[PDB]
């Protein structure tokens, strides 16, 4: 059973440099402002809600 | 005299908690969980390859 | 005797296999929205928010 | 006969009891580097805490 199924078991090492996930805020840094433009339109749409 | 009492309670701890503990007391998780993924989920590893 | 070697050759794998996949979802939670952070390099008209403020 | 109690069978009890540690008593010091193989799994629990 470990003749070939160890492949997924030994593939866990090549992904060690994956610790860089903290950069997830980097799009959130920007795209949230980019969707803030979308968020502004509903706040533009708040012009008429009163 | 010393062994018979030792064999029962202390060397018992030095036997029953020696071969699965003395070296492996932190390797029980390297004994059972090792068998959980690479022996129990061993057939489940083929699942990603099969599907 | 050999569990300190082979039952423990995965002592240096469960440390790794558990750890490596941890830093995966956080990046993947921003790729569908990352288009606006990348398709809008000159189109960061988030400025136009304040040009339209 | 006490030695026969010892050699014939109690040494076997030592093989049952003493020898159950003879394969781990010298490795009890190896537990300290084996800890570094095992505490490295313990910090793997700490890595996914955040």
């Amino acid at each position: 059973v470990m003749a070939v199924k160890e492949e997924q078991y030994i593939q866990q090492y090549k992904k060690y440099e994956m610790l860089l996930n903290r950069v997830g805020y980097t799009p959130k840094i920007s795209h949230r402002e980019l969707v803030e433009m979308a968020e502004h339109r509903k706040e533009l749409d708040k012009m008429t809600k009163p | 005299c010393t062994h018979i009492q030792n064999l029962q309670q202390l060397l018992f701890a030095s036997s029953t908690t020696a071969q699965p503990i003395l070296t492996p007391w932190p390797l029980m998780k390297e004994l059972d969980e090792m068998g959980k993924i690479n022996s129990k989920l061993s057939t489940a590893v083929e699942e990603v390859t099969l599907e | 005797e050999m569990q300190k070697t082979w039952l423990c050759k995965r002592c240096e794998t469960m440390n790794a296999k558990l750890r490596v996949l941890e830093n995966v979802l956080l990046l993947e939670t921003y790729t569908p929205d990352s288009i606006s952070a990348l398709h809008n390099i000159r189109n960061y008209l988030v400025e136009a928010t304040e040009e339209a403020s | 006969h006490a030695f026969r109690a010892q050699q014939k069978y109690e040494r076997t009890t030592n093989y049952c009891l003493d020898l159950a540690s003879e394969q781990e008593n010298t490795i009890s010091d190896q537990w300290l580097p084996e800890l570094r193989t095992a505490v490295q799994n313990a910090q793997a629990s700490s890595e996914h805490c955040k």
